[PDB]
């Protein structure tokens, strides 16, 4: 009953009296589980269709995100094409993909592996797609920025908690480079080579 | 005589639309002052 | 009209926002000056309108020297062949014919000068990266895990696709900036790619 | 959101020439003015009968 293929990410829902997990992966599914009843297999089960009408592709969800800000009715979801679908839960319909990010002038080259919004504002998420990350607002389907490019892809992009304004990105090519649009939007604001070997992903402490 | 029903053509505009009209309505104005050299032929002061 | 309504809301901000709200506040007040028309009304007798042209005239060139300053300082600012193209298609209407047409020229071969720097990137990173592909190392260009016959092409569709992103945006622009050789060398790289 | 606006404008410029401009309009606008000539030079040899 569980979803095939590995999983590709697993959050926990804090929007409950028992804490719930949420699983999107590489089968094109998105999964919502409770903790304290496994039972038979998730208790909600979603296929990432794309472009909807009536060509339906399954593409893999790489990256899930849910903020508290953002609450437990909107689930932000990366599939592999490039784009972001944006799932909403409702008591009237199982699941609901209510918005879907850069259909056409956002995708992006590769995959998208994390996708993030800045504590500060929920309105502003980043995606962390190949190269270079891009930053979308809430009710625009294009990328509000695209912050330049960078040296063999970058595995994981966080924003960073205490300040709105910086978010640090981790390259392939083990060099972690910190974006601070506070002083200046145009540059990296520092590089640093954390190990020769390729950094497969990046945490920050709250 | 001519020239005076040619200019009632234009007299009686009310000074709406018109040009889109006269523009088209230009040429054959002028082709019947063309014409009217050529009919009389004696007209006295036809540079003038 | 226009200028006014552009939000580019790209690298600094609100300083360049003042200097351009001033600018439409400026082309208002020239409106004003002859807009208020004492007399005038576009008479062919009166010359005194022709006067108040040439006095307009300048306001104008004095309004687009300062577009093209503010529209340079832009395309600098961004670094990226995506970000300045963007600032280009709000000020697609918004060019003041010659006068900021002049500026545009030297923009162009620039952007064209950046992408040289991405299609050679593209092809060092690539050339680097292939070589892992083809034996299976370890860090390979293939994001995280995937069948490797079948992701070398899913590779080498996200390098294409990061290549051939600029192009379609490349034959949007006008002027011929095609028949400059820098921009025809570039192509070429591209093809080889 | 600007961008979006503007970039709408292109898509509309493109409807607004090949509907507004068509093949051989001028030829359509000759023939026109031709009858119309036709039937001015028709009046003008009646005018001049008048007299």
């Amino acid at each position: 009953n569980s979803h095939y293929e590995p999983v590709t990410h697993f959050h926990w829902l804090m929007s409950k009296t028992g804490s719930e997990c949420v699983t999107t992966s590489t089968d094109g599914k998105v999964m919502w589980w409770d903790t304290r009843k496994f039972e038979a297999g998730p208790v909600e089960k979603l296929n990432i269709i794309e472009g909807l009408g009536e060509n339906e592709e399954i593409i893999g969800g790489t990256a899930l995100e849910y903020n508290v800000e953002a609450g437990p009715s909107k689930f932000l979801i990366g599939t592999e094409s490039g784009s972001i679908l944006t799932a909403n839960k409702k008591l009237k319909k199982p699941v609901e993909i209510t918005t879907r990010y850069g259909l056409d002038q956002g995708r992006h080259l590769g995959p998208v592996y994390s996708i993030n919004r800045s504590n500060q504002n929920p309105k502003y998420f980043l995606s962390v797609g190949d190269w270079s990350c891009k930053i979308w607002v809430e009710d625009l389907k294009t990328p509000i920025i695209r912050t330049k490019y960078h040296g063999s892809y970058l595995s994981d992009g966080c924003w960073s908690p205490t300040r709105s304004g910086a978010f640090f990105l981790v390259r392939r090519d083990g060099w972690m480079d910190v974006w601070d649009y506070y002083y200046r939007q145009n540059e990296i604001a520092f590089s640093h080579k954390v190990s020769d070997s390729p950094l497969t992903c990046i945490k920050i402490n709250q | 005589l001519f020239t005076l029903k040619d200019l009632f053509s234009k007299l009686q505009e009310s000074q709406p639309s018109d040009f889109p009209t006269l523009y088209e309505l230009f040429i054959p104005i002028m082709h019947t002052i063309l014409l009217i050299y050529n009919k009389s032929k004696t007209y006295n002061q036809p540079p003038r | 009209n226009k200028l006014e309504k552009i939000e580019l809301g790209g690298t600094k901000g609100k300083t360049l926002t003042e200097s351009i709200a001033q600018i439409f506040k400026e082309f208002e007040e020239a409106v004003q000056a002859f807009t208020s028309v004492s007399y005038d009304i576009m008479n062919i007798a009166e010359k005194k309108f022709d006067d108040d042209f040439y006095e307009f005239r300048s306001k104008i060139k004095e309004l687009e020297r300062r577009l093209a300053s503010v529209i340079t300082q832009g395309f600098d600012d961004y670094d990226t062949i995506y970000g300045r193209f963007k600032l280009l298609d709000n000020f697609e209407g918004l060019l003041t014919r010659p006068i900021i047409a002049d500026e545009l020229e030297k923009k162009h071969i620039v952007l064209l000068e950046m992408y040289k720097q991405d299609l050679k990137q593209v092809q060092s990173i690539f050339l680097e990266g292939k070589q892992f592909v083809d034996s299976m190392h370890e860090n390979a260009p293939l994001f995280l895990n995937m069948p490797p016959i079948a992701g070398a092409l899913t590779w080498c569709k996200s390098l294409r696709d990061r290549i051939q992103e600029p192009i379609e945006k490349l034959a949007q622009l006008g002027q011929g900036i095609t028949e400059r050789e820098e921009y025809k060398d570039v192509q070429k790289l591209y093809t080889s790619i | 959101k600007n961008l979006e606006t503007i970039k709408k404008q292109q898509e509309l410029a493109k409807r607004q020439v090949q509907k507004d401009m068509g093949s051989q309009k001028e030829k359509w606008e000759k023939k026109k003015l031709e009858m119309i000539e036709t039937a001015e030079a028709s009046f003008h040899e009646n005018l001049a009968k008048n007299p």
